[PDB]
Protein backbone atom coordinates (compact mmCIF):
# COMPACT_ATOMS: atom_id res chain seq x y z
CA UNK A 1 0.00 0.00 0.00
CA UNK A 2 2.41 2.58 1.07
CA UNK A 3 5.34 1.66 -1.51
CA UNK A 4 6.98 -1.59 -2.16
CA UNK A 5 8.73 -3.72 0.92
CA UNK A 6 8.38 -3.21 4.46
CA UNK A 7 6.93 0.58 4.96
CA UNK A 8 9.11 2.42 7.19
CA UNK A 9 7.82 6.34 6.38
CA UNK A 10 6.86 8.99 3.40
CA UNK A 11 6.87 12.20 2.79
CA UNK A 12 4.36 14.19 0.80
CA UNK A 13 5.28 16.52 -2.43
CA UNK A 14 3.20 18.68 -4.05
CA UNK A 15 2.40 18.91 -8.15
CA UNK A 16 0.05 20.81 -10.36
CA UNK A 17 -3.27 19.03 -10.16
CA UNK A 18 -2.00 16.27 -7.65
CA UNK A 19 0.21 14.91 -4.89
CA UNK A 20 3.30 12.83 -4.93
CA UNK A 21 4.65 10.93 -2.30
CA UNK A 22 7.96 9.54 -1.54
CA UNK A 23 7.82 5.87 -0.11
CA UNK A 24 10.53 4.91 2.44
CA UNK A 25 10.86 1.20 2.37
CA UNK A 26 12.58 -1.60 3.62
CA UNK A 27 14.15 -4.88 1.79
CA UNK A 28 15.94 -7.67 2.47
CA UNK A 29 19.17 -7.89 -0.17
CA UNK A 30 21.34 -11.09 0.60
CA UNK A 31 20.11 -14.36 1.49
CA UNK A 32 21.38 -17.35 2.84
CA UNK A 33 20.72 -21.17 2.98
CA UNK A 34 20.36 -22.73 6.67
CA UNK A 35 18.94 -26.11 8.09
CA UNK A 36 15.84 -25.37 10.53
CA UNK A 37 13.78 -27.34 12.54
CA UNK A 38 10.28 -26.72 14.03
CA UNK A 39 11.47 -27.56 17.57
CA UNK A 40 14.40 -28.79 20.10
CA UNK A 41 13.81 -32.35 22.40
CA UNK A 42 15.78 -31.43 25.49
CA UNK A 43 15.65 -34.18 28.49
CA UNK A 44 11.95 -35.36 26.87
CA UNK A 45 10.51 -31.42 26.55
CA UNK A 46 9.89 -29.48 23.22
CA UNK A 47 11.04 -26.06 23.11
CA UNK A 48 9.93 -23.20 20.95
CA UNK A 49 11.46 -20.13 20.22
CA UNK A 50 9.56 -16.77 21.43
CA UNK A 51 10.13 -14.75 18.91
CA UNK A 52 12.71 -16.25 15.69
CA UNK A 53 13.63 -19.53 14.23
CA UNK A 54 15.82 -21.99 14.89
CA UNK A 55 18.59 -22.12 12.22
CA UNK A 56 21.76 -24.77 11.77
CA UNK A 57 25.50 -23.59 10.03
CA UNK A 58 25.85 -27.48 10.49
CA UNK A 59 27.50 -27.83 13.39
CA UNK A 60 25.73 -25.82 16.18
CA UNK A 61 21.88 -24.57 16.19
CA UNK A 62 21.32 -20.83 17.23
CA UNK A 63 18.21 -18.44 17.74
CA UNK A 64 17.28 -15.70 15.47
CA UNK A 65 15.40 -13.19 14.15
CA UNK A 66 12.71 -13.23 11.47
CA UNK A 67 14.38 -10.61 8.84
CA UNK A 68 18.07 -10.14 10.09
CA UNK A 69 20.32 -12.66 10.33
CA UNK A 70 21.45 -12.59 14.19
CA UNK A 71 22.46 -15.83 15.49
CA UNK A 72 22.25 -16.62 19.53
CA UNK A 73 22.42 -19.24 21.89
CA UNK A 74 19.31 -21.24 22.74
CA UNK A 75 18.61 -20.75 25.71
CA UNK A 76 15.19 -20.70 27.89
CA UNK A 77 15.09 -16.76 27.76
CA UNK A 78 14.15 -17.30 23.64
CA UNK A 79 12.61 -20.35 24.65
CA UNK A 80 9.51 -22.06 25.80
CA UNK A 81 8.51 -25.58 26.63
CA UNK A 82 5.32 -27.02 25.65
CA UNK A 83 4.52 -30.85 25.80
CA UNK A 84 7.06 -33.45 24.72
CA UNK A 85 9.05 -34.94 21.90
CA UNK A 86 6.55 -37.60 20.63
CA UNK A 87 4.05 -34.92 18.67
CA UNK A 88 6.07 -32.84 17.12
CA UNK A 89 6.86 -34.06 13.15
CA UNK A 90 10.52 -33.21 12.89
CA UNK A 91 11.84 -32.12 15.88
CA UNK A 92 16.13 -32.49 16.41
CA UNK A 93 18.13 -33.12 19.56
CA UNK A 94 20.42 -29.91 20.90
CA UNK A 95 21.50 -29.24 24.26
CA UNK A 96 19.01 -25.89 25.67
CA UNK A 97 21.10 -23.95 27.59
CA UNK A 98 20.36 -22.38 30.88
CA UNK A 99 22.21 -19.04 32.62
CA UNK B 1 -25.52 5.38 -48.68
CA UNK B 2 -23.23 8.93 -49.39
CA UNK B 3 -26.30 11.74 -48.92
CA UNK B 4 -26.32 10.33 -45.01
CA UNK B 5 -22.79 10.34 -44.99
CA UNK B 6 -22.91 14.11 -45.84
CA UNK B 7 -25.37 15.09 -43.42
CA UNK B 8 -23.37 13.40 -40.69
CA UNK B 9 -20.12 15.25 -41.93
CA UNK B 10 -22.29 18.46 -41.54
CA UNK B 11 -23.09 17.43 -37.99
CA UNK B 12 -19.49 17.43 -37.01
CA UNK B 13 -17.54 15.69 -34.47
CA UNK B 14 -19.75 13.68 -32.26
CA UNK B 15 -18.17 10.56 -33.80
CA UNK B 16 -15.21 11.17 -33.15
CA UNK B 17 -16.14 12.00 -29.60
CA UNK B 18 -17.86 8.50 -28.99
CA UNK B 19 -14.75 6.49 -30.58
CA UNK B 20 -12.55 8.40 -28.27
CA UNK B 21 -14.24 7.13 -25.56
CA UNK B 22 -14.84 3.66 -26.34
CA UNK B 23 -11.00 3.72 -27.33
CA UNK B 24 -10.79 5.24 -23.60
CA UNK B 25 -12.59 2.32 -22.10
CA UNK B 26 -10.85 -0.09 -24.11
CA UNK B 27 -7.73 0.85 -22.63
CA UNK B 28 -8.73 1.10 -19.30
CA UNK B 29 -10.12 -2.63 -19.50
CA UNK B 30 -6.69 -3.36 -20.63
CA UNK B 31 -5.13 -1.87 -17.77
CA UNK B 32 -7.31 -3.05 -15.19
CA UNK B 33 -6.71 -6.43 -16.59
CA UNK B 34 -2.89 -6.01 -15.87
CA UNK B 35 -3.26 -4.17 -12.61
CA UNK B 36 -4.84 -6.82 -10.82
CA UNK B 37 -3.20 -10.01 -12.07
CA UNK B 38 0.30 -8.35 -13.43
CA UNK B 39 1.53 -7.80 -9.51
CA UNK B 40 4.46 -10.56 -9.02
CA UNK B 41 8.09 -10.19 -10.89
CA UNK B 42 9.46 -13.32 -11.61
CA UNK B 43 7.24 -16.31 -12.73
CA UNK B 44 7.75 -18.71 -10.04
CA UNK B 45 6.85 -22.19 -10.48
CA UNK B 46 6.33 -25.57 -7.89
CA UNK B 47 8.74 -28.34 -6.97
CA UNK B 48 8.44 -31.52 -8.07
CA UNK B 49 8.19 -32.80 -4.62
CA UNK C 1 -29.96 -21.04 -39.36
CA UNK C 2 -31.73 -18.01 -39.67
CA UNK C 3 -29.46 -14.89 -38.58
CA UNK C 4 -28.18 -14.76 -34.96
CA UNK C 5 -27.09 -11.36 -32.69
CA UNK C 6 -23.37 -11.98 -33.17
CA UNK C 7 -23.46 -11.51 -36.89
CA UNK C 8 -26.48 -8.63 -36.80
CA UNK C 9 -24.12 -6.43 -34.71
CA UNK C 10 -21.26 -7.24 -36.80
CA UNK C 11 -22.57 -6.38 -39.75
CA UNK C 12 -24.40 -3.20 -38.54
CA UNK C 13 -20.78 -2.21 -37.70
CA UNK C 14 -20.10 -3.28 -33.92
CA UNK C 15 -17.20 -4.97 -32.95
CA UNK C 16 -15.63 -6.86 -29.72
CA UNK C 17 -11.73 -6.45 -29.26
CA UNK C 18 -9.74 -9.25 -28.12
CA UNK C 19 -8.29 -8.73 -24.87
CA UNK C 20 -4.34 -8.06 -24.51
CA UNK C 21 -3.76 -10.88 -22.00
CA UNK C 22 -5.02 -14.39 -23.23
CA UNK C 23 -6.86 -16.60 -20.49
CA UNK C 24 -3.08 -18.54 -20.88
CA UNK C 25 -1.26 -15.83 -20.03
CA UNK C 26 -3.56 -15.11 -17.32
CA UNK C 27 -3.25 -18.59 -15.30
CA UNK C 28 0.26 -18.48 -15.56
CA UNK C 29 0.04 -15.19 -13.41
CA UNK C 30 -2.36 -17.23 -11.46
CA UNK C 31 -0.12 -19.75 -10.80
CA UNK C 32 3.19 -18.16 -10.55
CA UNK C 33 0.94 -16.16 -7.25
CA UNK C 34 0.13 -19.15 -6.14
CA UNK C 35 3.56 -20.88 -6.20
CA UNK C 36 5.35 -17.94 -4.58
CA UNK C 37 2.71 -17.62 -1.79
CA UNK C 38 3.08 -21.40 -1.09
CA UNK C 39 6.91 -21.73 -1.44
CA UNK C 40 7.41 -18.69 0.09
CA UNK C 41 4.60 -16.95 2.84
CA UNK C 42 4.99 -13.58 2.08
CA UNK C 43 8.89 -12.54 1.49
CA UNK C 44 8.23 -12.91 -2.40
CA UNK C 45 6.07 -9.33 -2.39
CA UNK C 46 8.23 -7.73 0.29
CA UNK C 47 11.64 -8.59 -1.76
CA UNK C 48 13.57 -11.95 -3.05
CA UNK C 49 11.52 -15.57 -2.82
CA UNK C 50 13.06 -16.93 0.52
CA UNK C 51 12.14 -20.35 0.57
CA UNK C 52 10.23 -21.94 4.27
CA UNK C 53 8.85 -25.39 5.29
CA UNK C 54 5.02 -25.04 5.48
CA UNK C 55 4.31 -25.95 8.73
CA UNK C 56 6.78 -23.10 9.49
CA UNK C 57 4.48 -20.38 7.57
CA UNK C 58 1.93 -21.39 9.16
CA UNK C 59 3.31 -21.29 12.64
CA UNK C 60 3.76 -17.57 11.24
CA UNK C 61 0.13 -17.24 10.28
CA UNK C 62 -0.56 -19.18 13.69
CA UNK C 63 1.52 -16.38 15.97
CA UNK C 64 0.52 -13.61 13.55
CA UNK C 65 -3.68 -14.10 14.69
CA UNK C 66 -2.33 -14.90 18.09
CA UNK C 67 -2.32 -18.21 18.73
CA UNK C 68 0.93 -19.86 19.73
CA UNK C 69 3.03 -22.22 17.45
CA UNK C 70 2.72 -25.26 19.69
CA UNK C 71 -0.93 -25.67 18.98
CA UNK C 72 -0.43 -25.51 15.10
CA UNK C 73 2.48 -28.04 15.63
CA UNK C 74 0.28 -30.65 18.04
CA UNK C 75 -2.27 -30.06 15.75
CA UNK C 76 -0.89 -30.42 11.92
CA UNK C 77 -2.42 -33.52 11.12
CA UNK C 78 -6.10 -32.54 12.19
CA UNK C 79 -5.42 -29.00 10.56
CA UNK C 80 -4.53 -30.38 7.39
CA UNK C 81 -7.32 -32.92 7.07
CA UNK C 82 -9.39 -30.16 7.41
CA UNK C 83 -7.59 -27.89 5.09
CA UNK C 84 -8.40 -30.72 2.58
CA UNK C 85 -11.58 -31.42 3.58
CA UNK C 86 -12.98 -27.37 3.30
CA UNK C 87 -10.98 -27.49 -0.25
CA UNK C 88 -13.29 -30.38 -1.70
CA UNK C 89 -16.61 -28.82 -0.25
CA UNK C 90 -15.47 -25.92 -2.37
CA UNK C 91 -15.54 -28.02 -5.42
CA UNK C 92 -18.19 -30.15 -4.33
CA UNK C 93 -19.98 -26.89 -4.10
CA UNK C 94 -18.73 -24.94 -7.25
CA UNK C 95 -19.65 -28.39 -9.12
CA UNK C 96 -22.83 -28.63 -8.28
CA UNK C 97 -24.14 -25.16 -7.34
CA UNK C 98 -23.97 -22.95 -10.54
CA UNK C 99 -25.20 -19.92 -8.15
CA UNK D 1 4.85 -12.37 -28.05
CA UNK D 2 4.12 -10.67 -24.45
CA UNK D 3 6.73 -11.83 -22.28
CA UNK D 4 5.42 -12.41 -18.33
CA UNK D 5 8.69 -12.35 -17.03
CA UNK D 6 11.93 -14.33 -15.76
CA UNK D 7 11.41 -17.85 -15.00
CA UNK D 8 12.41 -18.79 -11.55
CA UNK D 9 11.96 -21.62 -9.51
CA UNK D 10 11.93 -21.56 -5.28
CA UNK D 11 14.34 -24.51 -4.19
CA UNK D 12 11.72 -25.47 -1.51
CA UNK D 13 12.41 -28.19 0.79
CA UNK D 14 11.52 -29.92 3.70
CA UNK D 15 14.24 -28.41 6.13
CA UNK D 16 15.77 -25.59 4.41
CA UNK D 17 14.92 -21.71 5.17
CA UNK D 18 16.45 -18.47 3.47
CA UNK D 19 17.34 -15.55 5.82
CA UNK D 20 18.74 -12.62 4.75
CA UNK D 21 21.80 -10.97 5.99
CA UNK D 22 21.67 -7.59 4.59
CA UNK D 23 19.51 -4.75 3.59
CA UNK D 24 18.11 -1.84 1.68
CA UNK D 25 16.73 1.41 1.69
CA UNK D 26 14.02 2.74 -1.31
CA UNK D 27 12.27 5.64 -2.00
CA UNK D 28 9.22 5.22 -4.61
CA UNK D 29 7.42 7.84 -6.21
CA UNK D 30 3.96 7.79 -6.41
CA UNK D 31 2.21 9.75 -8.53
CA UNK D 32 -1.66 10.81 -7.25
CA UNK D 33 -3.93 13.44 -9.36
CA UNK D 34 -5.98 15.75 -6.62
CA UNK D 35 -8.07 18.00 -8.22
CA UNK D 36 -9.58 19.18 -12.59
CA UNK D 37 -9.76 22.35 -13.85
CA UNK D 38 -12.93 24.42 -12.03
CA UNK D 39 -14.38 25.31 -15.73
CA UNK D 40 -17.86 26.98 -16.49
CA UNK D 41 -19.80 27.82 -19.00
CA UNK D 42 -21.55 30.87 -20.43
CA UNK D 43 -24.67 29.02 -21.78
CA UNK D 44 -26.55 31.53 -23.11
CA UNK D 45 -23.80 33.33 -24.66
CA UNK D 46 -22.16 30.10 -26.34
CA UNK D 47 -25.21 29.57 -27.62
CA UNK D 48 -26.29 32.46 -28.91
CA UNK D 49 -23.60 35.13 -29.12
CA UNK D 50 -25.46 38.14 -27.85
C1 LIG E 1 25.26 -4.59 3.13
O1 LIG E 1 25.18 -3.84 1.91
C2 LIG E 1 25.90 -2.59 1.94
C3 LIG E 1 25.61 -1.90 0.62
O2 LIG E 1 24.52 -2.51 -0.05
C4 LIG E 1 27.38 -2.84 2.19
O3 LIG E 1 28.05 -1.59 2.32
C5 LIG E 1 29.19 -1.52 1.44
O4 LIG E 1 30.36 -2.15 2.00
C6 LIG E 1 31.52 -2.11 1.15
C7 LIG E 1 32.61 -2.88 1.86
O5 LIG E 1 33.46 -2.01 2.58
C8 LIG E 1 31.90 -0.66 0.85
O6 LIG E 1 32.99 -0.64 -0.06
C9 LIG E 1 30.71 0.09 0.27
O7 LIG E 1 31.03 1.47 0.11
C10 LIG E 1 29.49 -0.04 1.17
N1 LIG E 1 28.34 0.63 0.59
C11 LIG E 1 27.67 1.61 1.21
C12 LIG E 1 26.51 2.19 0.46
O8 LIG E 1 27.99 2.01 2.32
C13 LIG E 1 27.57 -3.66 3.46
O9 LIG E 1 28.94 -4.02 3.62
C14 LIG E 1 26.72 -4.93 3.43
N2 LIG E 1 26.84 -5.65 4.68
C15 LIG E 1 27.64 -6.70 4.85
C16 LIG E 1 27.63 -7.33 6.21
O10 LIG E 1 28.35 -7.13 3.94
C1 LIG F 1 20.95 -21.47 -1.71
O1 LIG F 1 20.14 -20.29 -1.89
C2 LIG F 1 19.94 -19.89 -3.25
C3 LIG F 1 19.14 -18.61 -3.23
O2 LIG F 1 19.25 -17.96 -1.97
C4 LIG F 1 19.24 -21.02 -4.02
O3 LIG F 1 19.10 -20.64 -5.38
C5 LIG F 1 20.05 -22.30 -3.91
O4 LIG F 1 19.36 -23.37 -4.54
C6 LIG F 1 20.31 -22.66 -2.45
N1 LIG F 1 21.14 -23.85 -2.35
C7 LIG F 1 20.95 -24.80 -1.44
C8 LIG F 1 21.90 -25.96 -1.49
O5 LIG F 1 20.05 -24.74 -0.60
C1 LIG G 1 28.96 -22.84 13.05
O1 LIG G 1 29.03 -21.64 13.85
C2 LIG G 1 29.78 -21.78 15.07
C3 LIG G 1 29.68 -20.47 15.80
O2 LIG G 1 30.78 -19.62 15.52
C4 LIG G 1 31.22 -22.17 14.74
O3 LIG G 1 31.94 -22.38 15.96
C5 LIG G 1 31.25 -23.44 13.90
O4 LIG G 1 32.58 -23.74 13.51
C6 LIG G 1 30.38 -23.28 12.65
N1 LIG G 1 30.35 -24.52 11.89
C7 LIG G 1 30.78 -24.64 10.63
C8 LIG G 1 31.34 -23.40 9.98
O5 LIG G 1 30.74 -25.71 10.03
C1 LIG H 1 17.33 -37.74 20.50
O1 LIG H 1 17.62 -38.35 21.78
C2 LIG H 1 16.78 -39.47 22.11
C3 LIG H 1 17.18 -39.91 23.50
O2 LIG H 1 17.08 -41.32 23.65
C4 LIG H 1 16.94 -40.57 21.06
O3 LIG H 1 16.07 -41.65 21.38
C5 LIG H 1 16.63 -40.03 19.68
O4 LIG H 1 16.89 -41.02 18.69
C6 LIG H 1 17.47 -38.78 19.38
N1 LIG H 1 17.19 -38.24 18.05
C7 LIG H 1 16.03 -37.72 17.62
C8 LIG H 1 16.03 -37.24 16.20
O5 LIG H 1 15.02 -37.64 18.32
C1 LIG I 1 10.13 -34.65 2.84
O1 LIG I 1 9.39 -35.55 3.69
C2 LIG I 1 8.56 -36.49 2.99
C3 LIG I 1 7.84 -37.30 4.04
O2 LIG I 1 8.31 -36.99 5.34
C4 LIG I 1 9.42 -37.35 2.06
O3 LIG I 1 8.57 -38.22 1.31
C5 LIG I 1 10.23 -36.47 1.12
O4 LIG I 1 11.11 -37.27 0.34
C6 LIG I 1 11.04 -35.45 1.91
N1 LIG I 1 11.78 -34.57 1.01
C7 LIG I 1 13.03 -34.17 1.25
C8 LIG I 1 13.64 -33.27 0.21
O5 LIG I 1 13.65 -34.52 2.25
Amino acid sequence: FCGKGYHLMSFPQSAPHGVVFLHVTYVPAQEKNFTTAPAICHDGKAHFPREGVFVSNGTHWFVTQRNFYEPQIITTDNTFVSGNCDVVIGIVNNTVYDP
Amino acid sequence: STECSNLLLQYGSFCTQLKRALTGIAVEQDKNTQEVFAQVKQIYKTPPI
Amino acid sequence: AARDLICAQKFNGLTVLPPLLTDEMIAQYTSALLAGTITSGWTFGAGAALQIPFAMQMAYRFNGIGVTQNVLYENQKLIANQFNSAIGKIQDSLSSTAS
Amino acid sequence: TMSLGAENSVAYSNNSIAIPTNFTISVTTEILPVSMTKTSVDCTMYICGD
